[PDB]
């Protein structure tokens, strides 16, 4: 909430068809960009001048393909980023700049010295050649420091509407039997937004568990998510299950 | 590392027996990003199928949303199958109209 992230991935053997990198662009909970290697241009996404998106992705691009000819040896391999910034607090921009190797953080990008580091050797090559690319770490260093609090600021003001949207969620609560003796209680939440969303059990009155519970996306871009209780058959009535999320008024409680 | 993927499948809105919904398969926490994902039909695939864009979450593993418009039926039990290089054979999970 309140941060711009890129999502970057390359690998070095893609399936046929498959792009050799993409990338996601998110404004909090919500995806507003993409992008990837086989069409070439930023397409927005979800409800959400691009040139300057459509170029900057197109250097990274270059950047994380170039990555893997200095890496040799036979992959395969996955190079992740994670590159972007947050309104901290005190109005104040934190930038991130992570990269991981097969899955595992393994460089970062240092704004004290102006350069990517790490100590694995895979981290000592490619930073090596990516100082060695026409202004690329000027262009890293410009970005967290600058350019993305900025346009972190512009999709703000211009986009104020899709980041006040609310949808309370649509509850249901179930009762099942699991385990002779026992019957599982299931508590869901369908399609709300924000993201941020809490279930717990009250038993008559009684402040009870927070159930073991999942959480997830759909398709729209709303959530949705479950809370598990196990009890004892015959103690299921004595159960309510509260929600509160943003786009309620106040706490839901759901019996049975 | 190598991870294997946790699945989730669950519809949009509640189940209304007769009203059209959208069920979805939820895959996370995998490494590497080659997956293959299919919706059942009591065992069949369904040919009309969509997903998003494969993202990360801040652990690096990888997640993904397979989803397809749909009519809950009264007899049927769908589910999603997964095939994912951390799988001797693929996962099979079906849809509890609860979760």
């Amino acid at each position: 909430h309140l941060s711009l992230l890129y999502h970057l991935t390359a690998v070095s053997s893609p399936a046929p068809g498959t792009p050799a990198f993409w990338v996601s662009g998110w404004l909090g909970p919500q995806q507003y960009l993409s992008y990837n290697s086989l069409r070439g241009e930023a397409e927005p996404c979800g409800a959400w001048y691009w040139e300057k998106e459509t170029t900057d992705l197109r250097i990274k691009e270059k950047l994380f393909l170039e990555a893997f000819k200095a890496l040799g040896g036979k992959g395969p391999y996955t190079l992740q980023g994670l590159l972007g910034c947050e309104l901290g607090p005190d109005n104040t921009s934190v930038p991130t700049a992570k990269f991981a190797l097969n899955g595992e953080e393994f460089m970062n990008f240092d704004l004290k010295q102006g350069t990517w580091g790490g100590d694995w050797p895979e981290a000592l090559a490619i930073s090596q050649r990516w100082q060695q690319q026409d202004k690329a770490a000027n262009k890293e260093l410009t970005f967290l420091l600058f350019s993305c609090p900025h346009r972190l600021r512009e999709h703000l003001e211009r986009g104020r509407g899709n980041l006040e949207w609310k949808e309370p969620p649509s509850m249901r609560l179930k009762a099942r039997p699991s385990s002779p003796g026992f019957s599982v209680l299931t508590c869901s939440a369908f399609s709300f937004y924000p993201p941020e969303l809490q279930l717990r059990f009250l038993r008559n009155g009684l402040a009870a568990g927070t159930g073991q519970g999942d959480f997830g996306p759909n398709s729209d871009g709303s959530f949705h998510a479950s809370s598990s209780l196990t009890v004892k058959s015959g103690d299921e009535h004595h159960y309510c299950c509260i929600v509160q999320h943003a786009g309620l008024a106040q706490p839901l409680r759901v019996e049975l | 590392i190598q991870r294997t993927p946790k699945i989730q499948v669950y519809s949009r809105h509640p189940a209304e027996n007769g009203k059209s919904n959208f069920l979805n398969c939820y895959v996370s926490g995998f490494h590497p990003s080659d997956i293959e994902v299919d919706l059942l039909k009591n065992g069949e695939r369904i040919e009309k199928v969509e997903h998003s864009d494969l993202s990360f979450s801040k652990d690096w593993s990888f997640y993904l949303l397979y989803y397809t418009e749909f009519t809950p039926t009264e007899k049927d039990e769908y589910a999603c199958r997964v095939n994912h290089v951390t799988l001797s054979q693929p996962k099979i999970v079906k849809w509890d109209r609860d979760m």
